[PDB]
């Protein structure tokens, strides 16, 4: 996988010159998968 | 820009070079390393494992029979049973062994060798044989008396079926070439000597028993063995590309 | 479940001085190969030895030292300005035989590409031309021509270089879906099929193909390409019995039967 | 006294499930790669369903049909788990599940007399390919419980040297010394688990390297028997029974 | 979740291809549908969100969420069984064979939908996204089948529609991931666009 | 106004061992797609699971990993020693389809230019020539000829390289007047005009043109140029439904109607 | 809220092994004699061999062939473990062992519409004898997975009153109220374990006491489906497979 | 032999880009040479 240690010095003035971002994480997808006002717990029925 | 001066070697492709280079998939995350038995970190672990010597490499022996050293009830004393140069990397009985294959992947070797023999006659078949290592200087010993002056072991057939003759590392230099090719390099300089086997007494059997029996020969590197300078194994070749 | 330890060493074993031994107790020389264990008789127990502080190293036989160098894996010439090479290491025997010394292995690889222009008579030309090597993973569309849209390579990784520049070179990680590559597989490629052609090949070892082209059309000449591969960061398991017969096929280990490995000699008693 | 004097006793007893195997002429016991069978670790696993662990119903000794050590005997081999795919509950669990993982305890038997001589190499080879033919026959790659006869012993059916098969877990049955070989084998694969009907992880071979000979008039009919026990097994991906 | 183009047959055009046909039976244990679960192969899954992104990669891993919504009348009842058959053989031939695998029994009611999780059950940590055989022999990676059968029957009142539809949704579960980016095979062109 | 949190993860979710459940209380399997929410049934609730410490990463699907590689955006040959390319990514479909997976996005870009000389028959030549690529922002005068005064480029940025040197390469920042580029715009380009040709295009996405020339005149040959673009430091918003029909026009998303996406099979009951 | 207000929710989910069953019209869940299945205690056991406990491979839901609620329907019954003796690994473990012990989770399904009326008694009877004939036919005492049709429902096939079958664990499927019945059954016998091929501990009966009727023109084809899961099972006395 | 001191900085993101490993040691070969359950001391007879 990715190296825990490696050179990370910027040689140029503008950030546009920098190499690619190295975060690459993901986030809870709820804003897309469950964009609802009322919480609907997994163990209960959705509608009542 | 920082002033630089590029040097000889620039742009060359040395197959043994060791540089860092951009990855085709910079963010790729490999599968986890799982628990698998038998991890090996160095091939010295492999050459220390005994394997069979194709010792009976004669016209009359084909396939599996080539691993058997013939033994038979004698009617004369002090007779010879077998002979072999101990060099692990030269063409001959040793070339197809584990030790031989890896030695043939290198140009130099060093270390003591383990030659183990297992008697395979009947439980009632007895015998004593002497196995000797003759350090270099002359030709292989011509008789048992000459052979016994060197390093040797006297083996008595019995419950413990096998015996080990250690061919200790006895060399002028710390390493020896793995080939004895003479015409070009004059490497005959490195010959490590001979291993010979003789009847110490005789193979003796009860009435109507098989009067011939076999001995299997194993070889492996000892813990002080090492190899240097990797080279392509001469046994692996091809004409055109395989389809 | 490991009952046998594996301590590491950086040098071979020393020799310690030993003296004579006349006893009924210790019998180092007596062995029993039937147990499956290699003899444990030491030099010091078989003869009288001297002290030898042995500093010989063990580095050149490590997996990294053995495998850590480039070897040819592909060699071809374009046809119509293009060539499709299925990534596999069975065409050229040297590297192939090395890999088969292990059953399983994980490693990254450094690929180096050397290319030049040759004419119809296979004579090399001093001609600098841009070429493109595109890695097409299984499932992706493979270009049919030198100018097909797939060469846009917006997702497939591609390396564009010139025959006038040094050899191209890129590293690749351990890419198998498995936890190690397999250099011996006693099984079939799929369920429901037991044809011989689907035996002995583990599909996960095939990561795709490299398709090569010259960016623009050469006039009567072709691009000659050699691909070298160098294993890196090698981890290996289960040593195997070395190949002892010539290879005959690129995808199978089929061989010609033989009655001997080494050449014959006159007699077993003459070295 | 054995552990005190530093030697291996020639007698042995192997007990698994409802089965017990004994021998009075063993030559120690080999444990492949020094590793006993182990369960799949949570950090190595990938299949998410709770596995089935049959226990004693499958982890016991199964004896296969014997093979005769004939005058022209070249050797015999059995693929694992193929050989037991239709035997007992081990076979049923193997058939009803997509995935299987497990180790083995192998006991090869061959007794003669102190008037006989001969030597068998008993080796367990990981990923042993039967590739002497351009197009391997299914009957030879998966011979089942009957096993298959060797046709190319010198080249180990795979283009390598028979003499180097010693790099794999093995023992020898040298008639003057012992009448049985015992090998404990851990699961080996480049994966956590695999299909028991598409892949054979190990191949057990019994190969005569020193032909069977004997005092004139002695019993000539000498069988070789293989008894194998699955050990530390687990299965995933339950469905209807499926065989290769 | 996105809709699976499950009814991909000659007689179904456009929007109709998203509907799984259900009808009042006059026989028991009948089959309703079948599909390979592989998310990246050509077929009903290729035009889904999951399918498109899976087709942008060479390998995948993870459990899959297959959700179904019944769309008949409030008075229309029924019970169906949805099963996942791990690989090894062919798709199950009947309900008895199918129910031996992973499954869920769905009862039509107020809660209109049901989820069948196709858990990640694989020999390796990842699978290739294509099952292309002729060249790579990737049929090696087949993930299995999902089949649906009548558990009881679709039952309706007098003069009600005797046919109804089920919509099929699919999505990746939280343990799903993809590796090795590759060009999506569905996007192509002849000459440059003007 | 955000009522739904978005915690970050660096690995996929683990599986925890679960046991049987026989109750009228918890019913994870029952769902209601009408709500617009994707099912929340977990593996552990639908079947009995084992513990799986899953360390699979999520890096290769990040926006940076997905978009962070070069793709072809322009390809042309000079005419009269010059070529004017309006900067837009609609000519070559691969990168275009990728970008349309997002509604809005901010990113810097790395442009790489690969050029070579070709003759009238489009055959590549081994000929090193200096070429100039000038970025002409909207409003600046575009040169009509290979030797026009605009090539002085005292303000317009220009990159001068040679076909004998490695590909030229420069980075560009996020240049839109907007706060993000838009890959979908349901509106018109100007007030007072509702013609179809001015629909679906956001003018702020057009930053100008690249004009290319050889510094001096080639004798009978032309300059072939390929421009590649690589998004960097990507920030994206509002995922979109992927393109499911072939592209037909460079500036519009017009398409040919279809009655199916995937190919048909014999019956719905046979997989 | 259900446990708070003191009522039983009409929805239910039953998850065992790789199987999940749901219903939106249940009528609580019956647990026979108020006892959940339990393992054999060391103080009650007699067979000395270590038992096989297959786990999820056998403890999961098996759906049997459906039965039609015809106009002349008298009822249907299934013997346990007989009905599952040839299904999945439960069947295999039952066949390969002399002894078996286990509980059950039974789910009977029958949906119609709010335009239909009818009532089925769903009862699990311990030691239910089919003794209406001088010499009972094996086809009726052990009908297998298909089950057998009732011929004498009023006398419960055993000479007792149908109306008193309520003394055994039961529920009703009254179409206007529910479309399923669920019963959890513990192992019951006068012994710690017994043979699964010679003795059926329980018999599941589905008997129409109020005939199926409906508004004219409604669906007339109404199936009844039984899904059964072995629970907390163990087996002893391993040998070759044997069926009755 | 190998240098006791030398540059060891990674310039790239992925470990696959790194130069060759520099350990190169060997390990006790017992798992291959003596994979037996009962210890058989060098000074004693193997079988009894
Ligand atoms: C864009 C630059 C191209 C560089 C080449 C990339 C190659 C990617 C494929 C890597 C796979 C290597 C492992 C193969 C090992 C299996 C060998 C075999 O069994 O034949
Ligand atoms: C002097 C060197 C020349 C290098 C090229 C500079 C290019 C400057 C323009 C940058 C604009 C890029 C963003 C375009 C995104 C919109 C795409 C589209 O909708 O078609
Ligand atoms: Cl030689
Ligand atoms: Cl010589
Ligand atoms: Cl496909
Ligand atoms: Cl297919
Ligand atoms: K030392
Ligand atoms: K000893
Ligand atoms: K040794
Ligand atoms: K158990
Ligand atoms: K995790
Ligand atoms: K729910
Ligand atoms: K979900
Ligand atoms: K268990």
């Amino acid at each position: 996988g990715s190296n825990i240690h490696y050179t990370n010095i910027n040689y140029y003035e503008n950030a546009a010159s920098n190499s690619l971002n190295k975060q690459d994480f993901t986030q809870d997808p709820e804003k897309f998968t469950r964009p609802v006002v009322d919480v609907m717990k997994e163990a209960a029925v959705p509608l009542k | 820009g920082i002033p630089t001066l590029y040097t000889p070697g620039s742009g060359q492709f040395l197959t043994t070079d060791d540089f860092q280079t951009p990855c085709m998939l910079p963010k790729f995350q490999p599968t986890p390393v799982i628990d698998i038995p038998g991890e090996v970190k160095n091939f010295l672990e492999v050459v220390q494992v005994e394997s069979l010597v194709e010792i009976n490499n004669v016209e009359s022996a084909e396939g599996v029979a080539r691993y058997r050293i013939p033994l038979n009830v004698q009617d004369a004393m002090d007779g010879q049973i077998m002979a072999l140069r101990v060099d692990p990397g030269i063409d001959g009985p040793m070339q197809s062994t584990l030790l031989g294959v890896f030695t043939r992947y290198y140009a130099q070797w060093s270390g003591s060798l383990d030659f183990t023999f297992m008697f395979c006659g009947t439980f009632m078949t007895t015998g004593k044989v002497i196995i000797a290592y003759t350090p270099p200087g002359g030709d292989q010993p011509t008789n048992r008396r000459q052979a016994m002056l060197g390093t040797h072991v006297v083996w008595d057939f019995g419950l413990q079926s096998s015996i080990t003759l250690v061919v200790p590392w006895i060399s002028s230099g710390h390493f020896r070439g793995t080939t004895l090719e003479n015409t070009i390099y004059k490497y005959r300089y490195y010959e490590a000597g001979y291993i010979t086997m003789w009847y110490q007494t005789n193979m003796v059997v009860p009435p109507n028993f098989p009067t011939t029996a076999s001995i299997l020969m194993f070889v492996a590197a000892q813990p002080n063995f090492s190899l240097r300078i990797l080279k392509d194994r001469p046994d692996i070749s091809q004409e055109g590309a395989l389809q | 479940g490991q009952v046998i330890k594996s301590a590491v060493r950086s040098t071979v074993e020393n020799t310690v001085q030993s003296t004579h031994s006349i006893t009924t107790e210790a019998t180092p020389a007596l062995q029993a190969a039937e147990t499956g264990a290699t003899s444990n008789a030491s030099d010091e127990s078989m003869i009288e030895t001297r002290n030898v502080v042995n500093t010989h190293g063990v580095a050149e036989t490590s997996l990294e030292a053995f495998y850590g160098r480039a070897g040819l894996v592909a060699m071809f010439s374009t046809d119509g300005g293009i060539y499709r090479w299925y990534i596999n290491f069975g065409e050229y025997v040297q590297l192939r035989a090395k890999l088969e010394l292990l059953t399983y292995a994980r490693f990254d690889m450094e690929f180096t590409i050397v290319a030049q222009v040759v004419n119809a008579q296979s004579k090399v030309q001093d001609f600098n031309v841009d070429y493109q090597v595109m890695f097409v993973p299984p499932g992706a569309s493979v270009p049919e021509n030198q100018d097909s849209y797939q060469w846009q390579s917006s997702c497939n990784p591609s390396v564009i270089s010139n025959t006038g520049l040094p050899p191209a070179r890129v590293s690749v990680p351990f890419m198998s879906s498995a936890n190690a590559y397999s250099f011996s597989y006693d099984g079939y490629t799929q369920f429901g099929d037991t044809s011989g052609s689907s035996y002995g090949i583990v599909p996960s070892n095939y990561l795709g193909m490299l398709v090569v082209r010259t960016c623009e059309d050469l006039d009567g000449t072709r691009l000659r390409v050699r691909v070298y591969a160098k294993p890196k960061h090698v981890k290996g398991w289960i040593p195997r019995s070395p190949r002892m017969t010539p290879y005959k096929s690129r995808y199978t280990g089929v061989y010609t039967d033989t009655t001997k490995f080494c050449a014959n000699r006159a007699r077993i008693t003459t070295a | 006294s054995a552990e005190a004097c530093g030697y291996s006793d020639r007698v042995a007893q192997l007990t698994l499930g409802n089965s017990t195997i004994t021998t009075q002429e063993a030559a120690n016991i080999v444990v492949g790669y020094g590793r006993w069978p182990t369960s799949l670790r949570d950090t190595d696993a990938t299949a998410v369903d709770k596995p089935t662990q049959p226990g004693v119903s499958a982890e016991r000794f199964y004896t296969l049909p014997s093979v005769q050590w004939t005058n022209s005997f070249k050797g015999h081999y059995w693929k694992l788990p193929d050989a037991l795919s239709e035997l007992g509950l081990f076979g049923q669990n193997l058939q009803f599940h997509y995935l299987y993982r497990g180790g083995w305890v192998i006991h090869v038997q061959c007794n003669a007399t102190k008037f006989h001589q001969g030597t068998l190499l008993v080796v367990a080879t990981p990923e042993h390919k039967i590739q002497s033919a351009e197009s391997p026959a299914f009957a030879r790659t998966n011979p089942g419980e009957q096993g298959a006869a060797y046709q190319f012993p010198f080249t180990f059916e795979d283009g390598t040297a028979l003499g180097n098969a010693l790099i794999y877990p093995h023992q020898w049955v040298n008639l003057r010394t012992n009448n049985s070989a015992t090998l404990v084998l851990p699961y080996v694969n480049a994966l956590p688990m695999d299909s028991g009907i598409r892949h054979n992880n190990w191949t057990l071979s019994v190969i005569p390297i020193v032909p069977l000979e004997y005092a004139a008039g002695a019993t000539t009919y000498v069988p070789i028997t293989v008894t194998i026990a699955p050990m530390c097994t687990e299965y995933n991906g339950l469905r209807a029974a499926v065989t290769q």
